[PDB]
């Protein structure tokens, strides 16, 4: 099961090789099952990737995909935040089935995500576990050298000495069930990673549910916290190929767009939440503001509650409902929406 | 604490010698960590909680937490994300876990995420073989398995996953849930459900007090319905 | 009792079968060839990863028994009065 995964993917370091890293990935922790690693190009299809994750790690289709954005909270983040990825999040990502992708390094809101996954597993028994996935560039990582055999099926004993946290190499994250590391060829910066992301995104998200088939395409939502000015041409990139958003309160990289959609203060506005680069990042805000259609507001909510109604009043927004209903296996959520009579 | 107007306070609370008690009461300002205050509180509930506060204001939790065998304190002080809880504080709590008999403190701090290949040590091992009330069964075996860390002798004289050794460990000391717990853990399950029952009858007829006796013959029904069911 | 004396006879049964299985194959008017051969040689003196396949599949099998196990501890209707 080991070579042909061996062959089909590729590195490049630009001369385009066969990989040596992939397989089956254990912690030190006991109790616990594999998590599956591979070394990508950064030029490749998400077609056999996809294929090569639901049909030989063994995962079913997902029914929704999640994408985590942020991380301007390094080492503590708000106990608001932290119960809305504990409960909000996570509890419709297992009543309803689905992945949540992210950075699958330490740094960023990886860590409270993936706190989230675990103390969700801890503090019930659901009989199952939540799909979280992680992108990761090959580059960044602690100890990539304990990968490197290319044999092939094999739990790699992955180590944490303990270091100090320099910000030229990561270790990864622990919580996770499945990772990607994309071998970008530059070993020294976090940014050569998104490309590979967004494309998969698109790609799950132009494929369908259901047995055969015959299924609503499956809806990818984006999950937006705090972040940095790196991540406005994110925003901008994502909803250019049509991918719905939804914003938080947070802090003010998230409240740059929450202020600009509850509407010169604009350069006010520019030059107080990023402090930085005015006339650009502006133009990039009103790119965001061409497609104010697909951007959400979580603010006067319940909190950690009833995020599957605004899922719902996401993707209406962007526009079915009774067929996402059926696909999500709820019933209350159809039961609803027969009963109103508009 | 809440903080001339010393001088008042010294002479309508004590009415008597103002001067001497002002330096008494500055003796205790000058060890101010060591006071808490009671006083905006739910009155006669959550005492706990403040205790655990004034031993932290004078400062190990979660072995406390495990001493006073409330398992709510030490849930809450895991899901506190602010703490980030290292290797070495739950490698100790699990220790103090083990030795006493609390079987959900070892369900807890192992779901939490613990290397047990980095735990079990020939130290700590040892340690749990010495944790023998010293009229017992296990106490005169092992006694008498170096009159000629030896628990392979008493096995024969008797007959990176540790989970096994925790079995026999649990089993010799005639410890109900830890042993069903680490039988859930291991693999291979249906051969050491059978020897876990065979292991237990057999120092269950070589055993003084009847009560113990009766205890294990129970445990043994145990195993043997379970790799029935298993099986 | 007649079912005391079933469950006995079931477990004697598998060692009278290992009885005849360990006995010289060959008929008692004809059986001192057998100890002929023995009493010359009393004067003379799966795979790994088929065992890997074989426990990962029990241990499929026994987490489904565990979860099945605390599914109907939990629906039991004592339970449930504790948790009301």
């Amino acid at each position: 099961p080991k070579i042909f995964r061996k062959k089909v993917c590729t590195t490049f370091i630009t001369t385009e090789k066969p990989t040596d890293a992939y397989g089956d990935l254990d912690f030190t922790y006991s109790g616990r099952k594999h998590s599956n690693f591979l070394r990508l190009s950064d030029r490749t299809d998400p077609a056999t990737v996809y294929s090569l994750v639901t049909r030989s790690w063994g995962f079913r289709a997902p029914n929704l995909v999640v994408s985590v954005l942020g991380g301007s909270g390094g080492p503590v983040l708000q106990t608001w935040l932290q119960d809305l990825l504990r409960r909000g999040l996570v509890r419709a990502a297992q009543s309803t089935g689905a992945w949540i992708v992210t950075g699958g390094l330490h740094t960023g809101i990886g860590r409270h995500v993936g706190v989230a996954v675990r103390d969700h597993q801890t503090a019930s028994t659901g009989s199952s576990k939540v799909v979280a996935m992680g992108v990761a560039p090959w580059g960044v990582v602690r100890n990539r050298d304990m990968l490197i055999n290319p044999k092939g099926s094999f739990p790699a004993r992955y180590r944490w000495r303990g270091d100090p946290e320099d910000g030229v190499e990561f270790p990864l994250d622990y919580n996770y069930s499945a990772f990607f590391l994309v071998d970008d060829g530059t070993y020294g910066r976090l940014g050569g990673e998104n490309r590979f992301r967004l494309r998969f995104e698109s790609y799950v998200a132009q494929q369908k549910t259901g047995v055969g088939g015959t299924g609503i395409d499956i809806p990818v939502l984006l999950l937006l916290i705090d972040g940095d000015e790196k991540m406005l041409k994110r925003i901008e990139d994502a909803t250019q190929a049509q991918l719905p958003c939804l914003l938080v309160a947070g802090s003010g990289g998230a409240a740059d767009c929450l202020v600009e959609t509850l509407e010169e203060a604009r350069d006010r506005i520019r030059r107080y939440f990023p402090k930085g680069d005015p006339e650009v990042l502006q133009a990039q805000v009103e790119r965001i503001m061409t497609r104010k259609e697909l951007l959400t507001v979580y603010s006067s909510e319940d909190g950690s509650e009833e995020f599957e109604t605004i899922v719902l009043r996401a993707l209406v927004k962007a526009c079915d409902e009774l067929r996402l209903a059926v696909a999500w296996n709820r019933v209350d959520i159809a039961q609803s929406e027969l009963f109103r009579g508009d | 604490t809440l903080e001339e107007a010393r001088d008042r306070i010294r002479r309508y609370f004590p009415k008597g010698d103002p001067e001497v008690l002002q330096a008494q009461v500055e003796r205790i300002m000058t060890r101010k960590e060591l006071l808490t205050v009671y006083s905006s509180e739910d009155g006669s509930e959550e005492f706990e909680t403040i205790v655990l506060r004034a031993l932290v204001k004078a400062c190990d939790e979660l072995r406390l937490a495990v001493a006073w065998n409330r398992v709510d304190i030490a849930q809450s002080e895991l899901f506190r994300g602010d703490i980030q809880w290292r290797s070495f504080h739950l490698e100790a709590s699990l220790m103090d876990a083990l030795l006493n008999d609390r079987p959900e403190f070892v369900r807890l701090l192992i779901s939490h995420g613990l290397s047990l290949g980095h735990f079990l040590t020939p130290v700590r091992l040892a340690q749990l073989y010495s944790a023998v009330s010293p009229n017992s069964l296990i106490r005169n075996l092992l006694d008498q398995a170096s009159h000629a860390p030896n628990v392979g002798q008493v096995l024969r004289t008797l007959l990176q996953a540790p989970w096994s050794d925790l079995l026999i460990w649990a089993l010799l000391l005639n410890r109900a849930q830890m042993a069903i717990y680490f039988w859930e853990k291991g693999s291979n399950s249906v051969a050491s459900a059978l020897g876990a029952c065979l292991l237990l009858r057999v120092m269950a007829r070589l055993e003084s007090e009847a009560e113990e006796a009766a205890r294990r013959k129970d445990l043994a029904a145990t195993f043997e319905s379970m790799s029935v069911d298993l099986f | 009792v007649h079912g005391n004396s079933d469950l006995y006879w079931k477990a004697q049964r598998y060692s009278l079968i290992r009885e005849f299985h360990s006995r010289p194959a060959l008929a008692p008017p004809l059986i001192i060839i057998s100890h002929v051969r023995l009493l010359i040689k009393w004067l003379r003196r799966l795979s790994k990863e088929a065992e890997r396949k074989l426990l990962t599949w029990e241990s499929v099998h026994k987490e489904n028994f565990l979860l099945a196990q605390a599914r109907d501890k939990r629906d039991s209707d004592s339970e449930r009065l504790k948790r009301t």
